[PDB]
Order: structure tokens, then sequence, then C-alpha cells
DNA sequence: ACACACTCTCCAATTCTCTAA
DNA sequence: TTAGAGAATTGGAGAGTGTGTTTTTTTTTTTTTTT
């Protein structure tokens, strides 16, 4: 089964990346800033791209921006698939990170959203949407490696399983792929073939000047990944953006 | 004839309830409630004939809002719903749902019948809820019994604390692992009804679906801790508390220290012995499931307020009415009134913010009725606290580390009046806390694991007796009061009250106090003309909200002249600011937008009158008792 | 596995109980109370042992032998709460006044269940589910007197007394607030539309999860059971603690205490 | 972006459908409901919406029951193609790639199609006995694709012409496609039977095009000798067991076949050959999976039902209960969209259906028990039963 | 020993196929 | 064209086996001995 909305969003975001076509800061000449940003990333071997929400708002009567805003969690993989094709088209050197080279894990980023919420305004109706939040940092954790994609090999026979997906808990295969063997136990994680990500926990509290009458400040936990770890500092004031999620009891 | 729907174990038919509530909703008019009221003479024929709830529904449509209040007594007025009232109390869960679906259908019927422009899809999308209240007599917290389970209840109490919002699941989302088929599933009775096999026809496989957490749908839940009010506690015991569960709209309504009345079903549930197995314990937990919360405007109100403000004797009328039964002490009452009104809050783009609140100290001989006045101030104010000197610690007065921070008295009293009695008994260590809060109206904390600043817009009303426990005329006034200068400097008004013997005064006082015992529950009152407490509260609240005076050039000249006169001779910089703040408070009480020469002179006069300056020897600082 | 003889036969004592409830007078005393119970006016019955002693003496003076029921219910007090309840249920008179019977959910449920059985045919439920009253014993007057009349301090309550009816003197230390406790639990089967009950005595229990009804089974209807509060039976519960007087503590010792349970009115 | 926005409107409609079955108050607030039948027997259901909606209560009551009857299942040995995959799923092109591919196959058709098909078809007539399944399925799905594409292109624009694909009609290729379908059907090789079905469908469509403009009528008369009518009438009956694509191929072929013989003016003999129970069984079995199907196939199905019910006046076939369930499912707010063109046809059919059913049931009350079961084939009572 | 998770085994319910009237 | 006799495939009833469980601050109110 296939989701038509995802593919249409994918290949519309493709067109946005191709031909946003804003004119120059100084002259009436089409500049195509995001293709230039891809070229910049190619020059410096970067792995993240920044997008302005105002630019997305004016595109195609705002429907694409609405779809990205209200259902970010559904549509994030399709945006990645859309960006991969464009970077292949114009800068195939960026797709790889001598022996073979693994693929680059691109990151899309947004900024200049319409409004900033407080920690006190987080409510369960907004789960999975795109938001921005501000507060004071109070604690930070050390950087840890998070397992992103896994690969295992069977003990009782020479067989390999690859590209297992994790989500919130450490997860392992269900069968031995070789039908000559039935052992489910004694898997081992191949650290070389598997892939990891950088991961950091930080903790924030409300701004002091905003606290209502007779109340006390609430707190929140925030996750940082990729090239943004160790950017925050305790005691500083910061502004965040992302999506709020829900974490189980593992 | 046909199958029927019956509430389980009742033989109550849902059709009758639906039709009766529809008729009530679409034909009730307020006149019937006045028939049940004491007199038909109250009836306003023009207004009371109107269809009340149709008006409410039109307002709900055009304001884009979802919830309807309903005081249950109207069900008794309309003849067709007399029995529905009892059924509501006995079977809340089914009846309230019936009422909800009735209201939504009526809202649709209005637009389609009256053929209006409003989007039908929008109304179909929304949820509509009824919220009954004023159900009946309130019930003591300790007197709820097991025969009250699942019936509607009404409680009064005070709010201790509230937990943060908890996400509560309502809809589950499944996805097929192999073929990527998806299904949404309804949650009822707390159990997820997972499918046995993937429902796609060609992918009919077992164990093939799986849950996706962050694509589910959730709802807000919160738990509030309610404490028994002292009026009901048994003799020689301490108050108890009960827990309230609240959802969706009413989540973040209430803060610590609030005083409320609620309405909700009284529920009970089991609890497990261990998390591994289905073994339950014999004792059941109990809690309350609230559906409405209440705190314990019209042109006629504005007309009454404006008409009262035009009276010549307004200033004396308001002052003598805050504490009717207390004899004389007029200046003390006037100062307390000006504390109640308060100044104006000023904030700059740079250079800070300046307090509007007034601090008062009452000092003098015993038996002079200071604490009785503190009782009146404690009960008049919307928010506030009463406490004693020996009952207060430094932590309890401000804030408490428990890792979480917790509020003290001055924080709970934010925006109100904090009454402190036996002020002279608390130690210098405890009293040193009040410097920062009085000056800045903020509380700074720096302890292990917590460092922050909190706001405290709190007014202090203090009571004390002099050193030696009776005023000694052979010592100067500052030595009798005995508070250190850094703390005494922070009060706007300081009162001396003295137990001076005089036959003229004594006969009037004795006749006043003895008259209260001529009746079992006295009707007698000190003065012919006083305002009721409700209307006085309305006046003060409106004047606080709407009026914001500003200084005038004539007022500038008088303030400079008066401050220089008192200073040139001890008066300090704080005397000027307190004078401005008192003049602002005086201006609000007359509903003026400008502070004027009269207000400044009144503020000066009251400051001079409070500390008995006219009777004070200007050089030695002692008071001639003969001049009192 | 083994067995013994004992001097007591409960049939004779049951006969004595049912005679005592219908005969004794200071009409008979307790039939008035049971009439008030039937009228829904009264919630509890308090049995005096002074009445039983007087009854025994009067029966003896009439020239007939009788078992000493007083000592019998002091020695093994727990069993006789059930015997008296069964006797009361057997002998309960009919109401004197209209009641508005439809206010009771259990009446409607049991009437419908009986009608279902009647149609099907073209113990049912535990008797505890319909006992609208409580029952207590009151000890012997000491001035007529037996151990139940003589107070004991908390130290004198040895392990010999387990099972007996006694009296204790002391100071209360703490009291809990009231909460409900289950006695009979009610369920509903979704597919076959049939109700079943469960009785709870121990501190914990396992709820039912399968409809084992014979009709439901023979239709092979593996339906699901769900709990219901609206037809369950609760009873009020409270727990306290009592402690010996300080002026009775022997030298060098620490005071002792006992746990008290309270149910009903 | 425009079509994406329209699709988001459709998503909102589905969201609205979920909302209309969603309770206002939370999941543990719910009370309990009891429903009493005739004969005073009572049932129990939970949930707040059951209190008000009897339809939802009746559906929810049956939904709890555990059992489902286990189910029966046709092709293997060939990579993925139209024969064994749902082809409502495109593959996606760049603008340059789209125009380049269009240019390639357009030049192919205008240049190469006739010469290639003549050579390869006059090969296989001399080599049919030696064939393997690959070459049969290859030939039959090359034929179909290019004929269909030329028909659509000339439907669109006048610059194209139908003469570019005209080699398909000449007699040898017609004989060969016929022979492949024949031999595949006899040996019960169902994959080649499917592919031959698709090819023979396109030949009939092309004939109906050319008659709308000499030898083509001769080719028709030879295409509809009685033997071929026996085969083409036999085909939908066996389709009941097979995958969804097989039944759809049968339906579209049947539509084309009957329409061509409609425009021949024999007809009454041929139509009576088609109308009987097992064909109607296939049609209903196909129709109940409407959630996966196109807008057009349902139009074809209800065209056939109009033919059976109104024109031929063989009303007795459709008085069978599993059709009456389907019209409830398809016509409810559950299924077909309130504004799709399907609802016009469906409601206009159901009105007449229930009118005639009312008449029949009041004239003869025995049909109440009749509606559950198949019709009864006894000589003496069956004739009055059917009419 | 008392609820659970998981494995193993046998038996009969069901559909498919062939034969003759 | 119906139907009935024989063979093959599948479901889950239910019986069996193994398993797990009890159980150095830092902040704040109060009594006590020590300078
Ligand atoms: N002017 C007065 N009007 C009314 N009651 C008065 C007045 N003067 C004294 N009383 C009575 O005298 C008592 C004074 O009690 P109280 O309120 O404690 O005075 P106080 O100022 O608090 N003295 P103290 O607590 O020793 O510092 C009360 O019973 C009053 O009713
Ligand atoms: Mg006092
Ligand atoms: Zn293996
Ligand atoms: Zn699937
Ligand atoms: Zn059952």
């Amino acid at each position: 089964v296939d989701d038509v909305t995802g593919e249409k969003v994918r290949e519309a975001f493709e067109q946005f990346l191709e031909d946003f076509s804003v004119q120059s800061t100084d002259t009436g000449e089409v500049e195509k800033v995001y293709r230039a940003q891809i070229e910049f990333m190619k020059i410096y071997d970067l792995n993240t791209i920044y997008i302005d929400y105002q630019h997305l708002s004016m595109r195609e009567n705002g429907a694409l921006a609405m779809a990205i805003s209200e259902q970010y969690y559904r549509f994030l993989p399709f945006l990645q698939k859309g960006l991969r094709r464009v970077v292949r088209k114009y800068a195939p050197e960026l797709l790889n990170t001598s022996p073979e080279q693994t693929e680059r894990v691109f990151q899309i980023s947004f900024f200049n959203l319409p409004t900033v919420h407080r920690i006190r305004d987080i409510r369960s109706e907004k789960i999975g949407s795109l938001l921005s939040i501000s507060g004071t940092v109070t604690r930070t954790s050390e950087v840890r490696p998070e397992l992103y994609k896994a690969s295992f090999t069977c003990d009782m026979c020479r067989a390999i399983v690859d590209n297992v997906e994790q989500s919130f808990k450490y997860t392992e295969p269900t069968f031995c792929p070789n039908p000559s063997c039935e052992n489910r136990a004694f898997w081992t994680l191949n650290v070389t073939r598997s892939r990891f990500l950088d991961w950091q926990k930080v903790r924030i509290q409300e701004n002091a000047n905003e606290i209502p009458t007779g109340s006390m400040p609430r707190t929140l936990d925030v996750i940082l990944r990729g090239d943004s770890v160790e950017r925050a500092k305790p005691g500083d004031r910061c502004k965040f953006t992302g999506v709020e999620i829900v974490v189980p009891d593992v | 004839s046909e199958p029927l729907r019956i509430i389980w174990g009742t033989n109550v038919s849902i059709q009758e309830c639906t039709t009766n509530f529809r008729n009530f909703l679409m034909s009730f008019k307020y006149k019937f409630r006045k028939i049940l009221d004491e007199r038909e003479e109250f009836i306003n024929n023009t207004t009371d004939e109107e269809l009340y709830y149709i008006k409410q529904l039109n307002e709900m449509r055009e304001l884009g809002t979802s919830n309807l209040n309903l005081d249950a007594r109207n069900l008794l007025a309309y003849k067709q719903t007399e029995d529905l009232y009892h059924q509501l109390l006995n079977y809340p869960q089914e009846v309230i749902s019936i009422m909800d679906q009735t209201i939504k259908d009526c809202m649709v019927s209005l637009i389609v019948d009256n053929n209006l422009d409003y989007d039908l899809d929008e109304i179909e999308t929304k949820f509509y809820k009824v919220r009954p209240y004023n159900v009946g007599s309130c019930k003591g917290m300790r007197e709820l019994n097991p025969n009250d389970i699942d019936k509607l209840i009404n409680l009064k109490g005070l709010v201790l604390r509230s937990t943060p919002v908890i996400p509560d699941m309502k809809v589950a989302f499944f996805k097929c692992n192999v073929c990527d088929h998806t299904m949404a599933v309804e949650i009822d009775r707390g159990v997820i009804q997972e499918p046995a096999r993937c429902e796609r026809i060609d992918c009919n496989e077992p164990n093939s679906m799986s849950l996706i957490h962050n694509r589910c749908s959730f709802a807000d839940k919160q738990v509030i801790k309610l404490q028994e009010t002292p009026d009901f506690v048994p003799d020689g015991q301490t108050p108890h508390s009960i827990s309230l569960c609240v959802y969706d709209e009413l989540v973040d309504s209430c803060r610590a220290g609030d005083r409320i009345e609620v309405t909700g079903t009284f529920r009970s549930i089991p609890i497990r012995a261990n998390s591994r197995q289905r073994v339950l314990k014999s004792l059941y937990k109990t809690y309350v499931d609230v559906v409405h919360v209440k705190k314990v405007i019209t042109d006629q109100d504005l007309a009454k307020i404006r008409e009262v403000a035009a009276r010549e004797d307004l200033y004396s009328l308001l002052a003598r009415s805050i504490a009717p039964s207390i004899y004389e002490l007029e200046d003390v009452k006037k100062g307390i009134l000006l504390q109640l009104f308060g100044g104006t809050n000023k904030t700059f783009t740079k250079g800070g913010r300046y307090r509007g609140d007034i601090n008062i100290l009452l000092c003098g001989d015993p038996s002079t009725s200071k604490s009785q006045i503190l009782q009146y101030v404690h009960k008049i104010t919307p928010r506030g606290v009463y406490t004693s000197g020996k009952g207060s610690s430094a932590v309890g007065l401000t804030a408490y580390i428990t890792l979480v921070l917790e509020s003290g008295a001055l924080v709970l009293s934010d925006g109100g009046v904090c009454c402190i009695d036996e002020f002279d008994k608390m130690s210098d260590s405890t009293r040193s806390v009040l410097h920062e809060v009085m000056e800045q109206q903020t509380i700074s904390i720096a302890k292990a694991g917590i460092i922050t600043t909190l706001n405290a817009r709190s007014s202090i009303l203090a009571s004390a007796n002099p050193i030696g426990s009776r005023y000694n005329p052979n010592l100067p006034v500052t030595e009798n009061i005995d508070l250190p200068p850094p703390l005494l400097s922070r009060f706007d008004l300081v009162y001396l009250v003295l137990d001076k013997v005089d036959e003229k005064n004594d006969r009037e006082l004795a006749k006043h106090l003895t008259n209260l015992y001529l009746e079992d529950k006295p009707e007698h009152i000190s003065q012919d003309d006083v305002l009721p407490v409700e209307f006085l509260t309305m006046y003060i609240s409106y004047a606080k909200e709407h009026i914001h005076p500003i200084i005038t050039e004539a007022a500038k000249t008088e303030l400079v002249r008066a401050y220089v006169g008192m200073r040139k001779m001890t008066a300090t910089t704080r005397q000027l600011e307190s004078m401005i703040r008192l003049a602002e408070a005086h201006a609000k009480m007359k509903l003026k937008n400008v502070v004027e020469l009269e207000d400044v002179q009144e503020a000066v006069r009251l400051i001079r009158s409070a500390i008995k300056d006219y009777a004070t020897d200007p050089k030695t600082g002692k008071i001639d008792m003969n001049l009192v | 596995l083994p067995s013994i003889q004992l001097p007591v036969d409960y049939n004779n004592l049951f006969n004595e109980i049912t005679d005592f409830l219908v005969t004794f007078k200071q009409g008979p005393k307790y039939m008035a109370m049971l009439q008030k119970v039937a009228n829904r006016e009264l919630n509890s019955v308090i049995i005096d042992l002074d009445d039983i002693l007087q009854y025994q003496n009067e029966k003896f003076l009439q020239g007939t032998q009788a078992d000493d029921l007083v000592s019998a219910i002091q020695q093994n007090a727990n069993h006789f709460t059930e015997l008296f309840c069964r006797a009361i249920d057997n002998n309960m008179p009919l109401p004197t006044k209209e009641i508005d019977y439809k206010d009771d959910v259990l009446d409607v449920i049991l009437n419908q269940r009986r009608l279902r059985n009647e149609r099907m045919l073209s113990e049912l439920f535990p008797p505890n589910l319909t006992r609208r009253y409580f029952l207590y014993f009151k000890p012997l007057s000491q001035n007529c007197a037996a151990i139940s009349s003589k107070p004991l301090s908390v130290r004198q309550i040895k392990g010999d007394f387990l099972g007996q009816l006694i009296t204790v003197r002391g100071i209360i230390t703490r009291v809990s607030d009231v909460k409900p406790a289950v006695e009979v639990i009610a369920y509903t089967c979704d597919q076959c539309g049939y109700e079943v009950f469960q009785e709870v005595n121990s501190r914990t229990f396992t709820p039912l999860s399968e409809c084992t009804s014979e009709e439901c089974s023979q239709n092979q209807t593996k339906g699901q059971l769900f709990m219901s509060t609206r037809a369950s039976k609760f009873s009020a519960f409270q727990e306290c603690k009592i402690q010996e007087l300080s002026q009775q503590v022997p030298v060098g010792h620490i005071p002792r205490s006992l746990n008290i349970h309270v149910n009903g009115t | 972006g425009f079509e994406l926005s329209k699709l988001l409107q459709k998503e909102h409609q589905m969201r609205k459908n979920v909302i209309k079955h969603t309770s206002a108050r939370h999941s543990r607030f719910g009370g309990l409901l009891s429903i009493q039948t005739p004969d005073k027997t009572r049932l129990t259901v939970s949930g707040s919406q059951a209190l008000v909606d009897e339809k939802i209560a009746l559906q929810k009551l049956d939904d709890s029951k555990k059992w489902n009857k286990r189910i029966i299942k046709a092709a293997e040995g060939l990579p993925n193609s139209l024969l064994n995959s749902q082809t409502g799923k495109a593959i996606f092109f760049t603008e340059s790639n789209g125009k380049h591919f269009k240019e390639f196959i357009n030049n192919f058709i205008d240049s190469g199609f006739n010469i290639l098909l003549h050579s390869v078809t006059n090969y296989f007539t001399t080599e049919q006995d030696r064939m393997v399944t690959l070459e049969q399925v290859e030939y039959l799905l090359f034929f179909a694709w290019f004929v269909k594409y030329q028909l659509l292109r000339s439907k669109i624009d006048n610059s194209a012409d139908i003469k570019q694909v005209s080699e398909a009609l000449k007699e040898v290729t017609f004989i060969l496609v016929s022979s492949l379908l024949r031999s595949a059907y006899d040996l019960k090789n169902w994959t080649v039977t499917h592919a031959g079905m698709i090819a023979f469908n396109e030949l009939l469509n092309l004939v109906s095009r050319t008659k709308a403009a000499t030898d083509i009528e001769f080719i028709v008369s030879r295409l509809f000798s009685d033997e071929r009518i026996q085969l083409l009438s036999n085909l939908p009956k066996i389709g009941s067991k097979y995958s969804l694509q097989f039944m759809k191929s049968c339906i579209e072929l049947t539509h084309s076949v009957l329409k061509v013989l409609e425009q021949y003016s024999n007809f009454q003999k041929v139509q009576a050959n088609y109308m009987t129970e097992p064909v109607i069984e296939t049609y209903i079995n196909f129709l109940e999976r409407f959630r996966e199907l196109e807008d057009d196939s349902i139009k074809k199905v209800f065209s056939f039902f109009h033919r059976v019910f109104v024109q031929a006046k063989e009303q007795a076939l459709l008085f069978r209960f599993d059709l009456i369930i389907l019209l409830r499912e398809m016509l409810s707010p559950d299924g077909l969209d309130r504004m799709s063109r399907s609802r016009k046809y469906v409601s206009q059919f159901s009105d007449y259906f229930l009118a005639r059913l009312k008449k029949r049931l009041k004239k003869s009350p025995a049909w109440f028990v009749g509606l559950l079961f198949p019709p009864l084939h006894n000589s003496e009572v069956g004739f009055y039963q059917r009419y």
C-alpha cells in the first residue's frame, strides 16, 4: 500500500528546491538561493540545509506549508527522499560520506516560524506538529552514540541480517534468514556495518519574567542530535525549534 | 413493536429523556424559574418571556464556542423535566451523554431550519458539552459513603497543588509491517482492541500489524489536590484532602491557594497488588471526576456605581463600611481602605518598575481591637493570608525546597493582602526576610540545585504591641516601637493607638458592646447607612480594573512643597514615594483619571495623623498624653 | 485428613436460635426490629447476651434442659454471625409499608434474570448480595456475670484468646479515614448478554475473564466479561489502633498496641 | 500543488468520517447500555455513542464475535507485470524523460510497429507447437499495449491516425491470437489465458473503432462463429475463484463483446446464453471489493445490472440477500462519496429494485424464505417461482 | 504453588476430486 | 446436471513443559548538651 499524499508532497518539495527563484538582493535577476546553498555544502562537505518558513509560506498558495506544519512526523521521510534526488542531480559528490563510502544522512532545518510558544503552552493536541520554544538551560548531558540502523549475524550458521530499524528500544531480528537454520538466539551486533548518531539530552525551564501570578516555573526535556550537540550551555537563554513527541515506558 | 434502548439495570428509556430535554431546551423561558422563585412580582415581562437557551445557542454559534452552562433548578421549573432531574443525579454518565448529543443536533437544526450561511461541516466537526451545576446541597468530605458511588456530588474546599498535564490516549494507530496497510482503532474502557490479523484481503496474515506511538491521538488530563475547609473539621482533629481528576477545557484553570466549589461524579476503582499480574486488592481507591468548577457587568451595576460615586459623604461611607461593628477608629479604617484600592503599577522600558502596593503597621496598647480589624481585612480581600508571629518560619513565609520548589505565604498572597499578627514576637532572623520582598516585590533564591527569582506583588498588614507590652510615655516613640530603622522605613503608614481613659468615650463604648447581647442573633449595627459587602466588593474591583490616575502639575508643586516642609527641620526619600502612592490610591477611590491638589493634601494629612505628630514634642520625641 | 469428636452439635444451637428470635420478650423483642428492617427503617441489629442468659434461666425454671448458648458463642464467636444471619433471613417478616421498590438496581437485575430463567425453562446468586443489614453482639453485663465482661489491658491478650469474644481497655492512637471494600462483585458478558457474580473474602482476589456459563458454553460463545460497579456490593471500612494506658506500663518496658477493624454502621 | 491541495481536501473528508464516530468525552467516562428484543430478551453493549445510534450498536454487537470462515485462493514463474499486480500505481518521470520516452515510442509506432508485427506473427504460425510460456505472454502483452496507446492518442488529437497500427487486423494475426487463447483455455493454463483475454479485448475494441468510420465485417463474422460464442460465454463463469484482475478482465471483455453484437443490428440467442446464476455470482463477488476499484468499473457493472434487470426482465436472479447487504454498504455514508458520479447510478438502481421487490413480495409472501437461498430448479414449481 | 509464556501433538472439520445415474 | 464416495490439507483444542516471585550530601523543624 502507498500513500499518494507523501509522493505528491515529495515531488512538490522537489520543485520548490529547484525553482523558488527569488530575485537578487540588489537587482531583478533570478538567483535560486537553495541550489547555491547545495553548491556551498558541496564546497565545504556539510550535512545540513536551512530553509526559511516565510519562503515556504508564499509557495503554491500555502498548502505545502500547511501540510508540512500540521503533519511533520508523517511527511519528514518524503522530504528527505525529495532532497536526495536534487542533491544527486546537481552535486552527486555529496551523496557519499579507498573502500566503499556510506551514504550521507542529510538534515533539513527550518527557521523564522510565525510564533514562539512557552513551555507552559505544550499541550497534547499539538503532538507531532512543528513548533518553536524558548527558555533557560539548566542541565546538559554528555554526548552519547545512538543506534540508528543495525546489522546482525547468526551464531549457529553463517548468515547476515541488515538494515533493522530501532525506534525507541533496542530491537533484533525475528528469524534466521537461511532456511537451513532455525536459531533465533545469540545474535551479535556488527559495529562496523551498523550506523550510529550523536545524541544529547538538555533540560530547560521557563523564563523568570514570564511566570504568572503566584505560580512557579515548569521544566521540560529536549533532545539534540547531529551537528547541534554541545551547542547549548548551562545558564544561557536559548530558542529551539522542532516537533514535540511522546516517549513510551520502555 | 420495536426494540428499545434501556439504561442498564433501570428500565429507563432513552427516547423519553431525549424528547423531554429537547422540549425543555427549545421552549424554556426564564419566567418559570421566577414562578418557582418567591414572587411573581419580580417578573420583568419584556425580558423574562424570551427563549433563554435558544439565545444561548445563537451566541454559542456566533462566538464560536463549545460549552453550555446549566443550573439544574431549571429542570424542576419546567413540568416535563421534573423527573429528569432525579435521573440526572442517579445516572450521570448516560444522561450527560444524552444531553450532549441533544445539544449538537439542536445546533444543526437551527442553521438548517432557519437556512443560514454557516458551514454545516464546521458544526458537524465540533464537540459540544453540557456542564451541570448548582445541583443541590453541599456534602461534607468525610461523610461520603459507599452508597454514593457513581452519583453526582458537590464539594467546597481550598486548592493545595496541581500536577502537570498528563497525555491520555484516545485513538490508536496501527500499520502493517509487510504490506503497509493502516488502521485507526477506538479506545474504550482503557483497553486497546488490537486486530488479530491484517485486514487487507490478500495480506490475511497473523501478528502482522504494529502500533505507531507518535501518530496516535491524545488528550489532556490533570489531577488537583483539594483540602477540607476548616468549617467542617471534627473537634480536636486536622483537615483531610481529596483528589480531583479534570480534563480538556478545565485543565489549567486553578492555582495553589484558590477557593472553589466543584461538581462531579464520585467514583471508585481497584488497584493491583503487583505490576506483573492481574491480582487486585480488596480495598478500592476513590476520587472525584469533575464536570464543572466555580469560584466562591450589567448596565444597572454601572449606574449604581456611578451614582454612589457622586455622593458627598463617599469617603466616610466607604471607610465605616469595611468593618461595620467596630466602634470609631476612623483613621485606621481610612488607611486600610486606601490599602485596598492601592496605587498604580508603573513599568518603564529602562529604569525598572515601581510598586503600587501599600504596607501598613498597627502598633499600640492591648485590648485595642487590632486583630478584629485584621479579621475583616482577611475576609474582604479576594486573595490573602492570615498568620501569626510564632507560627511562621523564614522558609514557610517565602518558599520551600522539597527536587522541586514550593510556595510560601507571601507567594500564595500574590496580588492580595498578607495579614501578620503578633509581629513583635517573631525573631530578627525571620523578620530580615521581609526587607527584599517589601522593597522589590521579588523573592530571590539560590540553593542546591535551584536558583531563580519569583514575583510577589503582596501587601502587608501588620499588628504589634510596644516594648514593655504597654505604651510607656517616658520613652520616645521610636524606642517604644523598637523595630530597627531599615525595617521601620519600609512601611507606608504607622499607627499609634492608645488606651486612654475617658468617661465620655467609655460610656459610648460600654453601651455599644452591651447592646449586642440584647438579641440572640443580633440585627443591631453601629450605623444607620452602610453598604452591603457584595456591592462594596464590586465597587473596589471595578475601580481597581478600570481607573488609572496620572499626576498633575499643581500636584507636583504641592508634593515638592510638602516634602521639603517635612524634610527641612526625620523624613527620607521614601516619604515622597509613599505620598504619591497614597494620593494615587485616593484618586482611584473617586473614579478620577487625574491626581489633584486635594488628593495630595489628603495623603499628607493622613500621614501626619497616623503617627500622632501634632502631639509629639518636636525636640525630645515624647508624646504629651494630655493632648491625645 | 483425620477427624475428632466434640461436644457441640450446631443443629441444636440453630434450633435454639430460631426459637429465641421469635419467643423472647422483656410482641417479642426482636420481631419488632426485623419488621423495622423489612420496612427499610433500620440498618443494624444488636444482639444482647443478657437476653440469652435470661432466656436460658427461664427455660430451665420451666423444667427443661437447654444448651448453654452464651458460653458457646463466647468461645467460638465467629461462626455464629452466620447462623444468626441465616435464622434472620429465614424468619424475616413481610413489609408493613410501601417501599418504592423500583429504586433498587439489584431488584430489577434479579427480576430480569429470574424472567430469563422462566423463559428458558419453557443457588442462583450468593445470599450475601441481598442482606440489607448488619449484626453485632453486645457482651454480658458484669453485674449479671464471664471473661467478656471483665476488661483486659493490651498486655494480657495472649495467643490463647484467638477466636474468642473479648473486651479491651486503652487509649486510641490513630484513626484512618473511610474507604469502600468489596463483598460481592458483578460482571457482564457481552456476546450472550448474561451476568455472573463473585464473592471476595481474602485481602486480594483475581477477577474473572471467561464466561463459563453452561448455556453460553454449549453455544460455543467464548464471550468477554466486564466488571460493573452499578450492581456490586460494597461496605464501609475503617482501621484504627489502640494502646495501653501509660500508668499501667510496667517499669522498663515500652507500651504495646493492637489493630482494630470497623465495618458497617 | 493544485492537485495536492485537492487531495488534502479528500484527506480532510476522511478525517471528518473518523470524527463522526468519535466520542466527545474520554474513554473511561462511558456508561453501559441494554437493548431489549422482541420476546423480552436483553443484550448488553458499552460505549457512549451506542446510547444514541442504534445502527452503530447493532454493528458493534456483531463485531465482537470471534470466528471468521477460512478462505480459498493462480499464477507463477514470470516477473511482475500487469497479469499479477494492481496497475493503479504509476511510475514517475522527469519532464525531459517524459518527452523523450514519448518521442521514442511515437517514432516507433509511426515507423516500426507494422513491419515488426508482420514478421513476428508469420514466424509464430509456423512455430506455435514449440512455444514456451514466456513468448506467448510477451506477444500478447506487446500487441495490447501498442494498440491501446494508438487508440488513445488518436482519441486525443487528429494528427495521429489509426492506420499506423492496422497490421493487427489482418487475418493471420487474428487466427494466432484466437489459437493462443483456445489452446491456453483447454489445457487450463490460466496465466496465458489471462494474457490472451487482454489481447482479444484490444482486438475487439479496435474493430469497434474501425466500424465507426468491407473486410472488417467478414472478420467479425468469422470472429463470432458459434464455437467462439460458446468459449466467450463460458469465460466469466470460472472467474469467481480467481484473483481480482481475472474477474476485471472478464467484465471488460464481456462489455465490449456484448456492445459489438449490439451494433451488429442472433442477438436474443446470444444474450440468453449469458444470463444465469454463476455469472451473477462472479459479478457480485467482484463488486463487493469496491474500495480498491476505479470509478469506471462500477459503471460497467451497473450497466450489466441494468441489462439484466430492466431490458431482459430476468428479475428473479438478483433477489438474493448478499446483494441487499452490498447496497447498504456501498450507499451508506460509510462508502461511496456523497458527490462521486457513482451514487447517481447506485441510488437510481436501488429505488427501482426495491419498488419491484415490494410488488413481488406482496403478490406472493413465500419469497421471504426465498430471499436467503438460491432459486429452485424443480420443473413443476420452478417456472412459477422464477416469474 | 500459583499465574503466565511458549511448545508440541492429534484429530476432525473442511474443500477438492472422481465416478455414475 | 446432481450427488455421493474417497483423499488431502488445515486449526486449534488441549495437553504438556518450563519459568519467576518473598525481602555523601542538601534542606528544615525540634530537642538536647556544650561553651
Ligand atoms: N472599639 C472597639 N470596637 C469593638 N470591639 C472592641 C473595641 N475595643 C475593644 N473591643 C473588644 O475588645 C477585644 C479586643 O480584642 P483584640 O482584637 O485582641 O484587640 P487587640 O488589639 O488585638 N489586643 P492584643 O491582641 O492584646 O494586642 C475584642 O473582644 C473586641 O470586641
Ligand atoms: Mg489581639
Ligand atoms: Zn542461523
Ligand atoms: Zn498486511
Ligand atoms: Zn456468556
